[PDB]
């Protein structure tokens, strides 16, 4: 509850960016989605 | 101006009319004197509902019914 109704708080300047929790940050990372085998004798 | 202001009621908010034939105010007569704090007033009665809306003191919170059934001792906030 925004830390105010539970404890006494000081002023904190939250220069904490939320840009890394976006979908374009959480999902724009290449991951293995397919492996194709082209063997010689298999 | 001719007597010391050294009775036990100096600094109080009540003017005492008195009789004094001496240098000291404490030598004078008892004289005349020219919600209720003792009735355990509530936070609503004390006008302190802003400080009791949610009782969080320090890193501690108590969850209780506020204002009406919450008593300020002697009508005086600490």
């Amino acid at each position: 509850t925004s830390d105010e109704s539970m404890i006494e708080t000081r002023c904190v300047l939250n220069s904490h960016s939320t840009a890394e929790t976006t979908l374009d940050s959480f999902f724009s990372r290449a991951g293995l989605v397919g492996e194709i085998d082209l063997p010689l004798e298999g | 101006s001719h007597e010391n202001s050294n009775s036990a009621t100096e600094g109080s908010t009540i003017n005492y009319t008195t009789i004094n034939y001496y240098k000291d105010s404490y030598a004078a007569t008892a004289g005349k004197q020219s919600a209720a704090p003792l009735k355990s007033p509530s936070a609503e009665a004390c006008g302190y509902s802003d400080r009791v809306a949610q009782l969080t003191i320090g890193n501690s919170t108590i969850t209780t019914q506020a204002a009406a059934n919450i008593i300020v001792g002697y009508g005086e906030w600490p």
